[PDB]
């Protein structure tokens, strides 16, 4: 278990929308190997109460699909629970809401890093600014992964949606 | 009626034991003579005492035909030499192997069962703690047997490793060498009970060390409630003969001298248990204390039946919130009458956490709820290494010493159905706010007296008697 | 206050058995612990190493390879062919090549394991695996179903899939809650432990979440109370074991080869209590959902509503409007009025359809198509055609099968009474009182607080009769057996016989 600093104010309402996954910092099993098989992955966030309703739009076998969680209220503005085998810390650590952003999840004691932005071209200095702070959250360069940038779901469809809710 | 306190008294150290050549150690030991009472002064040295020491001659090898491990003398048959699987913590039956080729079964790419590891700790009764692993948690010895999980399907996604799929990877669950069965429980409608307490000691009566942290509401404007469900995920049965023992365990079960030594057995048992587990069930408690403030709550013109109520639905479960909602912060938390909420959760993967969520997650992480057990010394007639005798007569000898060295019924009287605890060489007593004395000083006690010593023989028997209504034989025979 | 467990003195050790070189005695239990007495955390026998002679006979030596740990006698035939037949560790070290070990990557049936494993049909507990299903036998049966490549193991004779049914719930009314234990009565006996014919497999018995279907119906025993019984059933697959020559799972073959030929209790025992007393020869495989609904005849009959009422309306949720309150008064069970619980059972697919939903909270929608999917990934046994233990003790696989056999069967019927929760000393406020080994736990009725069950909300309660254990066969000058109903005999209320006898 480990534990850094939110979003001075983190703005739910600022940090609505859709966001562009860009890179994975993290080492799992997955990545690793299936690593090559990263799709093209889009957040769509929402205020919700001191919660955060998210919607994560992606393809399993080809079909567009769309999981909705709930990214809770910690009681702590910045941080969020949400939960299969474990609990899911999330921490916005760092955002202008118009470009970029890094998060923090901690799943049973383990760390991983995700960076998103709003639109690509992403930003190099954001892309090191990122790689920085991977080097400081005790990953190594080869456990950055880098996601697609076109393939991008446009909707998920009715039938093709996980409800975690 | 204040008894007289008690000075406490340590035998002499008894003679240094031998060298011990394979870590160059001496050892003694003392024994608690009398525990100190009541203001009695504590006695500062320890029980058990060590040497460095280097009049070492030699340093188990015993595995006939069969491989055995570099330091660890663990017995390998030599067919799981380099069968793509550690079965020494060496590492040396899977070393040297160059070209070598490995059947997969398609079975180590799964997960133990669940529990698998807190079930192969030893247990001690007088503390009712886990000492350290008896069995070996992770042997497989070859074996390929396998339990089948029916949720393995539900499509999922996974936040961190960004993965969306069925779950092939927890379709099954490897049993190790070390259990005979383990099979799961469908979660079935639980029943989550409530009750409601006037005050501290009322609550603490049900139950009998929260019960420090709770000592700082015991103000008779504090009324409680509680939340309990006990809930099975698995029943599972250990493997009775040719057991394998974890190799730190067969270190220290080696390093122990034909010849009795007490304190060489005692701290074996401190180490590895009174007992072991031969069986149970895995599961877990989802367990909660809700205090509350008395005039608060009726200021706001309600009950605690009432703030049991919307606290259960900010859970999930079933049998003013213009703030509460969650119940996420202490402000909120206030708001609604409620001072703190106690956490007794026991298993699952401390705070607050949803019933539907503890439940979800529990099956994968249990902790042994209820257990068969047997002492400790049972095991070594139940092992590969076969006999070992001496060291098991050794070892029932020492156990019976060991508990009775350390029972807390040496812990004088404890007056007001007042708890006696015996703690190191100290002996207090947890008697509630309610009587003040040392032994605390109108519905009377009763309590055994310690088992008396062995009265020498009239005809190859002894007896054994006590005294104080309290339950049970007064009177035994040997 | 508590009761102590105690067991019975040691039996008079045994001679020297030739084969295992070694003797037996063993102590019986007279005296469960209880309500928190101390337990019995030591052990129920010994055994001593011996020094005889008397002559033993082995078996026919071994023509195939002889594993190494297991000592099971695997085909060379078996040998480097991807498979673990040892079952397990290695026909399959020092291979070169391997000979067979498919393109085909095949899943077992799901399920599987579950019917290989023996059966205590006195507390209807799963045991230890008797049967080893991951053996095939050399071959390769594969089989499709629902588009997966499945692989029969050599003992199954049979897994033929079930064409899809209907939800269709049958629905059973009751008045008395007496009349109500005929869903809750689910053993019979015929000589040598044997049953022929399918049943029921009352799984949930001493079980362990029957225990809260134990607390949930039985505080409706002071019966103003008349109950609705649904119940749906889903078959998906019917199994058949081999007639014969099956594979023993080589832990059951083990512990087998390791038991005595001079009667001794102890080892028997043990054996029944790590695997049981029966195997399954055939089954059913499925899944059920039953939900009871229970309603007070008072407030159901100042509503003006009928058995009828509810029976017909509950075939969706006679022709006129009751969806009322009918539904809504039930909706509202825990707030409002009327319906006493509605109580779920679901055995089979049970992953979510329990939280937040089939259990307490909705009865039940059109999410039995969604539970439909989960049985097909997770059933239960529902129905079970079952064998004594001692038939897979056979010649072939065990010298002196016959010896072995008959003391099977005595130590049987040892077992029978010594598992019994009859030897439970009674709970009070109308408990269940529940056997586990030498512990003895109280299953208590909503409303009922503490061990033993004593602290209620409710005065005098009815408390039901029930029976000590059978006294011992008067043996032979003719045989009667005979029982008190002093086990909690009824304080304000109120089955089977006091006497019975066998020819002998
Ligand atoms: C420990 O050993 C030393 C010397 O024998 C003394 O303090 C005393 O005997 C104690 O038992
Ligand atoms: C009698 O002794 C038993 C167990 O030793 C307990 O119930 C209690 O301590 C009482 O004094
Ligand atoms: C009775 O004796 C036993 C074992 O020595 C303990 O439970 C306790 O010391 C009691 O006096
Ligand atoms: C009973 O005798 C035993 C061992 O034979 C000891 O634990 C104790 O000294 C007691 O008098
Ligand atoms: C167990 O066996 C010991 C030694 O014979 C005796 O104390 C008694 O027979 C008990 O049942
Ligand atoms: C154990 O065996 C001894 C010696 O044969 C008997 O005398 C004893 O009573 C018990 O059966
Ligand atoms: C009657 O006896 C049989 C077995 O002897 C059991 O069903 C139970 O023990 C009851 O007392
Ligand atoms: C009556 O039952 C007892 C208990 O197993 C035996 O002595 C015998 O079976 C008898 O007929
Ligand atoms: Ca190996
Ligand atoms: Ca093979």
């Amino acid at each position: 278990i480990s534990t850094i600093q939110p979003k001075a104010n983190f703005d739910a309402q600022q940090f609505a929308g859709t966001w562009l996954l860009v890179a994975v910092g993290s080492a799992c099993r997955f990545l690793q190997e299936q690593g090559h098989r990263a799709e093209a992955t889009t957040l769509h966030v929402a205020p919700q109460g001191t919660a955060m309703a998210v919607s994560t739009f992606r393809k399993l076998d080809g079909i567009c699909w769309q999981v909705r969680q709930l990214y809770g209220d910690t009681g702590v503005l910045g941080r969020f629970l949400l939960q299969a085998r474990g609990a899911v810390h999330v921490v916005v650590a760092e955002t202008d809401y118009q470009s970029f952003a890094v998060l923090y999840l901690e799943r049973a004691g383990q760390l991983s890093v995700k960076l998103y932005a709003r639109s690509l071209p992403v930003s190099d200095s954001v892309l090191s600014g990122f790689e920085q702070r991977v080097q400081e959250a005790h990953l190594t360069e080869d456990q950055i992964f880098y996601f697609p940038k076109y393939g991008f779901c446009e909707a998920a469809d009715q039938f093709h949606v996980l409800d975690e809710v | 009626a204040t008894p007289a306190a008690v000075t406490c008294q340590l035998s002499n150290w008894s003679e240094w034991t031998d060298c011990f050549p394979c870590q160059d150690k001496k050892y003694r030991h003392r024994s608690l003579l009398q525990p100190n009472k009541f203001g009695g002064t504590i006695c500062s040295g320890d029980i058990w005492d060590q040497a460095s020491c280097s009049s070492s001659t030699t340093c188990q090898a015993q595995c006939g035909q069969d491989f055995q491990c570099k330091e660890t003398g663990r017995c390998l048959k030599r067919h799981l030499v380099c069968n793509g699987d550690q079965d020494c913590l060496d590492g040396s039956d899977e070393d040297d192997c160059e070209d070598v080729r490995a059947i997969d079964e398609d079975c180590s790419q799964y997960e133990p069962i669940p529990g698998s590891q807190k079930a192969a700790l030893g247990y001690n009764i007088l503390t009712q703690e886990d000492a350290q692993s008896v069995y070996d948690a992770s042997y497989y010895g070859g074996q390929c047997e396998t339990v089948y999980n029916g949720e393995w399907r539900e499509l999922r996604y996974d936040s961190t490793c960004e993965r969306l799929y069925y779950g092939d990877d927890e379709k099954y669950f490897r049993k190790p060498y070390n259990f005979l069965k383990y099979h799961f429980e469908a979660l079935a409608d639980t029943g989550i009970s409530s009750e409601f307490y006037d005050n501290a000691n009322d609550l603490l009566s049900k139950v009998k060390s929260f019960l420090n942290e709770l000592n700082k509401y015991n103000e008779k404007k504090f009324i409680f409630t509680r939340i309990f469900t006990k809930v099975q995920t698995a029943h599972f049965k250990m493997r009775k003969d040719d057991i394998m023992l974890d190799e730190g365990m067969l270190q220290s079960l080696m390093e122990l001298p034909d010849q009795y030594n007490y304190g060489m057995y005692a701290k074996f048992i401190n180490d590895y248990g009174t007992h072991y587990i031969t069986s149970g069930s895995m599961g877990g408690i989802y367990e909660y204390i809700l205090v509350i403030d008395k005039a608060k709550m009726e200021s706001l013109g309600i009950t605690s039946r009432d703030i049991t109520t919307c606290f259960g639905g900010s859970l999930g479960i079933q049998y003013h919130c213009k703030k509460f909602g969650g119940g996420k912060t202490e402000r909120a938390r206030k708001a609604m009458a409620v001072e703190d909420i106690i956490s007794r959760v026991r298993g699952g993967s401390r705070s607050t956490i949803t019933y539907r969520s503890w439940g979800r997650s529990l099956k994968y992480n249990p902790v042994v709820i209820d257990f068969e057990m047997q002492p400790i010394h049972e095991v070594l007639r139940h092992t590969s290494l076969g006999p070992l005798e001496a060291k098991r007569q050794n070892l029932r000898r020492a156990l019976d010493q060991y508990l009775m060295e350390f029972n807390a019924c040496r812990c004088g009287p404890c007056f007001n159905n007042g708890v006696p605890i015996l703690e190191g060489t100290s002996c207090r007593c947890q008697c509630r706010l309610g009587s003040l004395g040392a032994a605390c000083e109108a519905k009377a006690d009763g309590s055994w007296s310690c088992w008396s010593s062995w009265s020498v023989c009239r005809a190859g028997i002894q007896e054994r008697r006590r005294e104080c209504s309290c339950p049970g034989r007064k009177v035994q025979t040997q | 206050m508590p009761i102590d467990c105690e067991l019975s003195s040691w039996s008079s050790w045994t001679t020297c058995d030739p084969c295992q070189k070694k003797r037996y005695r063993y102590a019986y239990l007279l005296q469960p612990s209880q309500f928190h007495g101390e337990p019995c955390n030591f052990s129920d026998k010994e055994v001593e190493d011996c020094v005889t002679n008397r002559p033993c006979r082995s078996q026919v030596r071994c023509e195939g390879f002889v594993c190494a740990q297991t000592g099971r006698c695997v085909n060379r035939r078996l040998l480097c062919n991807g498979d673990n037949d040892c079952g397990d560790q290695s026909d399959e070290a020092n291979c070169r090549r391997i000979y067979k070990k498919c393109q085909h990557e095949m899943d077992q049936y799901w399920g599987i394991g579950s019917l290989a494993s023996g059966i205590n049909l006195f507390t209807n507990s799963f045991e230890g695996p008797v049967l080893d299903h991951r053996y095939y036998a050399g071959g390769c049966s594969p089989h499709y179903i629902l588009n997966t490549r499945f692989r029969k193991p050599y003992n199954v004779e049979s897994y033929t899939p079930q064409t899809q049914g209907k939800y269709e719930f049958i629905l059973k009314e009751y008045e008395s809650y007496s009349d109500f234990e005929r869903n809750v009565t689910e053993s019979g006996f015929s000589f040598g432990f044997k049953i022929p014919g399918i049943f029921e497999l009352g799984i949930s018995s001493q079980s362990d979440r029957g225990k809260h279907y134990i607390r949930r119906t039985k505080r409706f025993s002071h019966t103003k109370s008349v109950f609705l019984h649904a119940r749906s059933d889903l078959e998906v697959a019917h199994y058949k074991l081999k007639p014969r020559s099956l594979m023993l799972h080589y832990e059951f073959l083990q512990r087998v080869k390791r038991l005595p030929l001079e009667y001794s209790y102890g080892e028997y025992r043990d054996l029944f209590r790590d695997f049981g007393t029966h195997y399954i020869t055939e089954a059913v495989l499925g899944g059920i959902y039953e939900y009871t609904l229970v309603m007070n005849k008072e407030a159901m009959e100042r509503g003006d509503y009928t058995l009828n009422n509810v029976h017909a309306c509950a075939k969706n949720d006679s022709v006129g409007k009751c969806r009322g309150i009918l539904n809504e008064i039930k909706d509202r069970n825990k707030r409002d009025t009327m319906v006493e619980d509605l109580v779920v059972l679901v055995r089979g697919g049970a992953s979510e359809h329990i939280t937040t939903l089939a259990y307490q909270e909705l009865p039940t929608a059109d999410l039995m198509q969604e539970w439909g999917d989960a049985v097909q990934y997770n059933p239960a046994i529902i129905k079970v055609k079952v064998e004594p233990l001692y038939e897979l003790v056979t010649a072939t696989d065990f010298a002196y099968s016959s010896t072995v056999r008959q003391n099977m069967k005595q130590a049987l019927e040892e077992f029978q009474k010594e598992v019994s929760s009859c030897h439970c000393a009674p709970c009070q406020g109308n408990g269940v009182p529940v056997l586990k080994g030498s512990r003895c736990d109280c299953i208590c009725p909503v409303g009922s607080q503490g061990l033993a069950c004593e602290v209620s909300y409710r005065k005098n309660t009815p408390i039901d009769g029930k029976w000590n254990c059978w006294s011992n066969w008067s043996s032979c000058s003719g045989r009667r057996k005979t029982r008190q109903r002093q086990c909690n005999n009824p304080p304000p209320q109120n089955s089977g016989p006091a006497s019975e006898t066998l020819d002998c």
